[PDB]
Parts: C-alpha cells; structure tokens; sequence
C-alpha cells in the first residue's frame, strides 16, 4: 500500500557559501563547459549521475582523483529538486554546463568526486590553488536529534 | 566681502549617511524594501490616511492675486493653466508629489506647449507635470553634482526605462524631499527608524501562529503492549492486525458526543498497568512573555512616525498633513509660477506676484461658524462685500 | 552510538525534507467545517 | 543634535530690480557639522579669550581652510557663553538609550526561546543504535518515519499518539510528555523597564506627552529665540551697513517669528465683542485685516 | 540580565563526555559536537521537540532534560518604588517635582529673579 | 576528564561558530503562514 | 629620580594597505592556524618573539626561507600598543593566529622572516602567487628636524 514520497536535500547556496562580486561583470567567477548529460549507454530514461557538487576536469570529464580537479558543477539543471529532465536528452547527447572556479567560498562537506568519495587534502589544495576558500566551519551538520 | 568661502558639501553629507544605515535601507535597495514594506496592514493604512487629506487639500485650490490690475489678469491666466493640463490634474500631481514620504525624494519635470485655439492663443501652457518614478531612476548615481560637492547639475534616469515588455538638467526639474536638511539631496524616508521595529513586529506575529497550532493540550495517548503491535506488523492476516487497524481509525474519530466512552482491559504486569488512556497536559508552566503586548508596542512605534498613531485607541495628524502641503506649495509657488510668467513675459514687482493657496483639510463647523458671524455682525465689524455673502 | 538525541527544526536539510514531502500533513491545513480556497492543500510553498 | 550650527553670510549686488545698486544676501550657506574639522573645529586667540574663526576640513572639497568669525553666524545651546561646543540634548539621554536598546534585544530572543510545551520522545537505545549501523533494517525505516511524523505533529481533527506500554524498570521503556518550566519563570518584567527609559529620553526633548500653553510649546520657543537673536543682531545691522542705512537704536526694524499655535475662532470672536462693546478697540485697518 | 528562568539543562553519562575528550575521532566526539551546536539553537518553532534515550541505572535516569526554575521565592524589595521615591526626593529641592505625575514651580522661579 | 560541563553562549569562539554555520536554523527564521522578505533566511549577519 | 614614561606609536594599517572585499564571506582573505605564542623552552613570562608582518608557512611555523612562506601574520594579539598578553600563556602553548593570504595590498618593507631578515625576490614571487600586490613605496614621514 505504497504512500508515494518525494524528497530533496540541499540548495545552490549551500555548496557556494559566498562569492566575490566583480563589479565589472558577473561571469568572472564561472566557466562554461560542455558535458554528456545522459549516460552513454543507458536508455533515455535514466536520471543522470551529475548531482550538484561533483568535481569535474578541465575538459568536463568528471574527476576521479586530485589530479583531474578544475571546478565544481553548480548548473541549475542538476540542482536538487530540478527533475523534469528525463526524456529531453538522448543517450550520448552533449550539453553545456556551468562550473565555478575563481573567487569562491566552498563547503568542504559537499565536494565529492564522481564516484561519491569525499574530497581530500590533495583535492583541497588543488582547488585552493584557483583562489577558493575551502572551509570546514559549518553549523547545521546534525539534524533534529537522531 | 562678496565671495563664498566654503561649500555645501552635498557629495560628503550623503557618503557619511549611506554608511550609517543598515544595508537593506541604502539607496539602490530602499526602492525594494519600501514595496516589501506597505504589504503590512498597519504600514499601508498609515500611508493611505496621509494621502486622503493631501488629495482633499489640493482639490479646491485657489490663486490669490495682488492689488494692481496687472496681477488680477495674471492670476486668471495661472488658474487656467493649472486647471487645463492635458490629461493631468493637481489631485493626481499632489498624490504623485507626496511619494517622498515613502522614498525621501520626488522628481517632476515641467513641459510647456503653445496654444493653438483658445482664450489665450499665442501663450504657453504647461502640458504635463511629468512624474518620474523613483524606481525608474538610475540605481548607481541618481543625482549628479559639480566637479565639487557644492551644487546639483541634474538628475539621471536609467536607460532601462525606455523599453517595453540620460541626464535631465536641473532647471527643468522640481525636487521635493523631506526628513533632512538642505545638504541631503536624498532625503530621509519616514520608514527609516520604523524599519527595525517592523522587522520585530513581523517575527512575533509568525511565532503566535505556529505557537497556537502546536499547543497540543489534552491530546489523547494510548498505551498497548508491544506484543500486539509487533504481531500485527509481521502477520497482516491475524486477529491482532484487525484490531490495530480498527484503533488507527477509531482513535482519529474520537470526538465528544452522545455516545463517547472508552473501554480498556484492566490487566496488570508490574507497578504500571498494561493498558491505559490519559489526556496529556503541560507538566509545568506555560509561556510567560505574552507576545500580545509586544506587538501592540511595535504597532504604536510604527504609526507614530506617520502621525497616525491615534487609531490604536487641531491634532497631531492634522498638523502632520500641513507639513506635506507646504513642501509641495513651495515648489509650485517658487519654481513653476515665476518661470511660467517669464515665458509669457509677464514681469511684475515682488508685491504683485500671485500665489496659489491650498484648500482646507478640516470641514467648517456649521454650528460654530453661524454663531461666529452673528457675534461679529451684531457689532458691525464685518464688511458688506460679496466675498462674505458667497461664504454661505 | 551516533544518533541518540534528535532535535527537530534545527537543520535546513531536515526542515525542507519534511516540508517538501507530498504526503505530509501539517497544521496549516485545518479545513474546519467545509473546505475553502483560503487554506493550502499542499505542504510545500509555491 | 550637535550643540552647534554654522552659517556663512554671502552678499551680492543687484543687476536689475526695484533696488538696483544695493546688496542682497545670496545664500545663508549652511556648513554641515560632519564636513567640519575633526581635530580643532574652532580656533581661538593665542590665549583662550575669544574666537578668531572656524576651520573646515580639506576633505569636504572633493567629489566621489579657516573662515573668519566676522563672516559666520554661530548658534549653540545647552551651555553658557564660555562653551563654544554646546551640549547636545542627546548628552544625558545616551546612557538611557544604551540600556533601552539592550533590553529590547533580550525580549526578542527571550520570546523565541520559550520552548514551553515542546514534545519529547523516549525510545530504547537498541532501536536507535541498530538504525545507525543498519540503514536497510526495519528499525531504520521506523526511525526515519518518526523524524518526519514528529516534526508535523500539530493539533487537528486526527491528532493522537499510540506507544508501546512495555516496562523494564521503575521507568517505562516508551513515553511521551510535554515539557514545562520546572520552577518559576522570569521576574523582572522587562516591559516596564523600557517604558521608564522611553520617558527618560523624550523628557529631554520636551516631547514626553506622547507616552500617554504646554511644556512642548515652551520648548519650541527656546529654539525660535536663539535663531532670531542671530538673525536680528548679526545679519540685519551688517546688511544695513553695506547699503549705508544708519539709524538710531530706537529706529532699527526687527523680524518677528510667526505663531506656533493656531488662533481659536470661538475664543477670538467673542474676545473682540467684549473689547468692542466697550469701545477700547481702535478703528484701524490693522484690526479689520485680522479677520 | 541574570534571571535565567527556564534555562535548558541536559544530563549525559560521563562515559560519553570523557571518551569524546580523549578520542576526538570517535563516534562519541561527533555526537558531543552536535549537541553543543544543536542545544544553542534550540528555540520554539514549527518543528521543536526532544528525543532522549530512556535507559535507567539507579533511582535516577541516565538521560534527562528539564527546564530550571527558582526553587523557592523570588526577590521581595520591588526596586521600582525605591527609585520613584528618590526621584521625587531630588526634584522637590528644585521645585520641579510635579513632572512625576500660582504653583510651587512658579514661586521658585521668582526667587531666582 | 576535561569537558564535563558545557555552558553555551559564554564564549565568542563558540557563539560565532554556530552563528556562521550555513546549516543553522534559529528562532529568527519563523516564516509563519507564508514567507515574507522581512525575515532572514540565513543565520549569519550581513 | 626617574620619570617612567612610554610612547604608544605604531599602527595596523601599515601592514595591510588595502583589501579585496567579497560581498559574500568577508573572511575570504584570511586563514587561522595554531602557532606557538610563548617560546617553547623559555620561562613563563618570556613574551612572544612574534611580531606583526612576519611571514608564516601553511604549517603555522614562522617562515625562514622563501619556499616556506604562505602568508602574513596580522593577528590582533600581536599588534603594537595592545601587546598586553604577557605571561598569559604557558611556554610552548599553541594558539590560533590569523594569517592574511590573498586579496591584499601589502607593504613590502614590513615583511620579514622569522629572524627579522627582510623579504627577498623569491619570497615576493611566492607571496604574490596567491594574488597579492606587494607595494614597494610608502611615503614615510619626517617629524621634526629643525630643517625639514
């Protein structure tokens, strides 16, 4: 007797805790990269594995170690709760995406590699080379009590 | 001697005043914070009552001429021009001008046109006292000064207002502002000061709604041995499962009526009984702060700045309206009329300049006025003129 | 021994998960005598 | 607001008008207190006897010097003639304003933190620990259900609670109680603290009647007289000197401010009759124009 | 400022508190750090509740949560009326004592004149 | 045996740690029936 | 007789002439690390040898070589005129210190190694790599010479 349930976790403004607002423009911090949305083999049914907060390389391929780290995926099309894209893309279809690179404050608890592993020291210093304040001074990491 | 030895420092007096404000009420943001206020039912009401009497005053306006024959002709032409704007009336102008009570500032541009056919063919009317909304102005620098911070050269309007979905010289603009001295171009909105009180007032009202919803006093609690609960969960087709499903529906419908009662087994295993039914209550003391009087203090705090605090129960409210009327009249008497007469080369001495007088905001007392005329009249101090006769 | 004490309403993650649940029924749904359009029928904000 | 006010007088000649050749006053240029010198605003003699001028900061001549005393009209209040920097009426209020603010802050946080009647649930730690280490066990599902059901627990048409009644010791295994303050609440009644401090602040400005000839009307007259002294005794004699209008003391005209309280039509009309019915009121256009 | 009536007090077995202090990377340490932040933010709202273990070792329980209150009687002197008496005491010497509510104040001014 | 007794709000280091936590939800966020721009959505001061 | 007198000269801004202020986290330019305040083997009242403007590596120890530089110590606890933390810490005790890392317009002349030696070209490169501008010219002042 299923009781259908839907859920979400996190926002856009919890992976990016703050910006540096370049007066001269608004696109200073970001870079636009092109990636494959739906898996290369899965049918046109699978919600892709691009949860916001994954680390991607310079050419858009998802990161796997500290070596291939360039930016943090923050595109609106993969934010939690944004799930009306299921059949809109064919397998292997390749779409632009947005990465945040420069002058940003980053939550250390959200950053992950493509597999799911949490970011490590090597990845932290790699990102922090771009001028990103990777910080772990977050309040809210324990829910309700239990 | 005949030489200035200083500056008004318009460009500094501003830049100190923007720092000394909470950041949600600095120029480019105050335009949004005003319209995100107003939707408070005490803030709207204060502004609405203020505009009620401002419109009334500038409805039955009058132009008072001088003594010479030249002034009387000029006064008639002024009345025609002010009552024949194409698509505009002074009531609409008054209710647009009075917006500085929301944003500290108001901009009106004067446009003149020639007459084609009419009583004063060849002269110049005023086409429209074009209101420039504060929201359509420049969000960066709205007002531009000299190379020094001494005076004002004009007002800037954003380029995004010329689209559907530039600097205007100061000589063409009528500026009205309130709450500050002559050195504060961006006047202090009366909502500055109120802001902190409005922030608190809102938060408290939110706590009252959630607090009343969550006061589960007298809620029904049932205790059942876990043997029955566990058996139902693993044996959906057992007698325990049927009784559990019955309880989940019967307990929801348990109201008070003509047949309400409870019947429970009286078994006992330890110092505590197996089955029980009690109505919960707060084990201690309830809330203490009495959030009701917190809100009342903040409401009177907000309305006092607008002079409309009497609704919480010559006056303060009537005197407050006169302030707004006088500011508008100064711009109308001293910026438009002298220029309007200059275009139609009507040059008069100082004592012969006609002026516009606003109407009266409080209605005349028939009982008081009628017996006041007798007392003056019975002695003979009231002149016999049509002016007195027409007052009836 | 990691989740002994649970306090509700002190985390954004836990607040929105309950708030956005389509099956959730909260206090702001008290229809009373008969339903009226002045009272929401869904827990999540528009 | 600042105990002090500086106005500079500038005169200009008339080009065309009724009084061509004479000198007007162009502007009574206000010098803001904020743009003045932050170090020494007012400069004295080699001794502390008199004032020679007022200094303005050099940072006020920029976009984003000593002015002689003879050109400046000084107004100050709250002090004697020997206090150039007058005492602002906000001096005295300051300590009361500091307290008034702090108390209001305590009221807001106090009302938010009065968790009376909050729901507390007790569950055996065997279930809590099993869920934490076995996310795919029946204990985990029930724990996740509680975390959402308890958050939504309001009062309505179907609110109730059903708990197991097992018992292991003098205390039961499962329970549900609504908390309350075990003792006595707050005593200081911060409401009347604020009211005393508000009347403390408004009294210095004569506007304390809003907490409910007068004090407020008499207070306004003080400010009017100070301005008139500067206007009557510093500008008018100098203005007439420039246009060489030299008169005796008894022939100097003076400026009179308006009336701050409106005339009572009922009182005035019957006052004229009582004087008029006896004949003590002269027949002049001055009396007639008063109507 | 010091009338801490209704303040929240929590009781936890000292085994958890001591283990956290000596093992910063143990599950006890994580839960202790969570309590120090969750308890600070414990206000009253739409989702406020408490859930504690119900274990028992002696006549007293292992875990508990109570709101404190003054165990007895509060202050008695009512410092409010003390100040009012002294204010009227000061203003009377200047003849301006009527603000606490020919006159005394007018006659006092004539002396100075 | 070093951290038995904990009192909150008596240290600047601990007070700002909770205040600046982006996941913190405190009493000043009581939105009520529907959200309004008069109530903050973040714990940290601007 | 002797008149015990002192002077309170010194300032903070001289070490940080300017900052890039982010509209979000205003602390984007800083980092906190645990340095040793009192000398490890000295007595209980041996006030710290640390001074504002000393280069500090990411490990927290004061820098000794250009390669070991990561930031500038600008902690409030070491600024001139407020150095009253004398004997308040045990020898060798750790304490969190604020370091300035990125987005700063520093003053070259006040950057020095652990021993007080001035910063060199390699240190300039290493410190500027984070995004810092190390200015080489502050006006200075001449107070009273009887000539100028």
């Amino acid at each position: 007797a299923k009781a259908h349930v839907a859920t979400l976790e996190g926002n856009y403004s919890d992976i990016v805790l703050g910006r540096v607002v370049a007066f001269g423009d608004t696109g200073w911090n970001f870079k636009e990269v092109d990636m494959t949305f739906i898996a290369d083999d899965a049918d046109a049914d699978s919600k892709t594995t691009l949860f916001a907060g994954v680390l991607v390389g310079e050419d858009g391929t998802p990161a796997t170690a500290a070596a291939g780290v360039f930016g943090v995926l923050v595109d609106r099309k993969v934010l939690p709760g944004v799930d009306h894209y299921i059949g809109v893309f064919e397998p292997g279809e390749k779409v632009p995406m947005v990465l945040a690179v420069r002058g940003l404050t980053l939550n250390q608890l959200k950053l992950k590699y493509a597999d799911g592993t949490a970011i490590d020291a090597a990845g932290i210093q790699a990102l922090e080379a771009q001028g990103n304040q990777v910080t772990d001074k977050i309040v809210g990491t324990q829910f309700i009590g239990s | 001697r005949m030489s200035e030895q200083g500056t008004f420092a318009l460009a500094k007096v501003q830049v100190d005043s923007e720092r000394m404000k909470a950041e949600e009420i600095r120029w480019p943001h105050l335009i949004g914070t005003a319209e995100s206020m107003k939707q408070d039912a005490t803030v709207a009401t204060g502004l609405d009552m203020l505009y009620t009497f401002v419109e009334k005053a500038f409805k039955d306006f009058k132009v008072i001429p001088g003594e010479s024959e030249e002034s009387k002709k000029a006064a008639k032409f002024i009345e025609y021009c002010l009552k024949n704007m194409e698509g505009q009336t002074l009531r609409q102008f008054a209710r647009d001008a009075a917006t500085f009570n929301e944003y500290g500032l108001s901009v009106v541009e004067k446009v003149y046109t020639q007459i084609a056919v009419g009583e004063y063919v060849g002269k110049y009317k005023v086409k429209n006292l074009a209101f420039r909304p504060q929201a359509s102005l420049s969000r960066t620098n709205p007002i531009v000064y000299n190379s020094d911070g001494s005076a004002i050269v004009g007002i800037k309007q954003s380029l995004s207002a010329f689209q559907n979905y530039v600097i205007i010289p100061i000589s063409r603009v009528m500026l009205m502002n309130t709450g500050g001295s002559s050195s504060q171009a961006l006047g202090v909105s009366p909502l500055v000061g109120c802001y902190r009180a409005w922030r608190e007032k809102i938060l408290i009202e939110n706590l009252e709604v959630v607090g009343a919803t969550k006061d589960m006093g007298g809620v029904i609690e049932l205790k059942i041995p876990s043997q029955i609960l566990n058996k139902a969960a693993m044996d959906p087709s057992s007698p325990e499962a049927d009784m559990v499903r019955g309880l989940m529906s019967d307990a929801a419908n348990a109201h008070s009526g003509e047949q309400s009662f409870f019947m429970l087994p009286s078994d006992t295993k330890d110092n505590a009984p197996q089955y029980s039914m009690t109505l919960k209550g707060i084990d201690g003391m309830g809330k203490q702060y009495s959030t009701a009087q917190l809100i009342s203090d903040r409401k009177k705090s907000i309305l006092d700045r607008l002079g409309a605090g009497f609704i919480n129960v010559q006056t303060i409210h009537t005197q407050f309206v006169q302030r707004v009327n006088e500011i508008i009249l100064e711009a109308l008497n001293e910026n438009l009329l002298p220029q309007l007469l200059a275009l139609n080369d009507i040059r008069l001495p100082e004592t012969e300049m006609p002026y516009v007088k606003a109407g009266e905001i409080v209605d005349v007392d028939m009982e008081g006025f009628s017996k006041a005329i007798q007392r003056i009249g019975a002695v003979g101090y009231l002149p016999k003129t049509p002016k007195v006769i027409n007052r009836v | 021994n990691s989740s002994l004490v649970i306090i509700g309403g002190v985390r954004k993650d836990e607040f929105f998960r309950v708030k956005n649940n389509p099956n959730s029924y909260n206090g702001f749904m008290e229809q009373g005598v008969y339903p009226t359009p002045a009272i929401p029928k869904q827990s999540a904000w528009p």
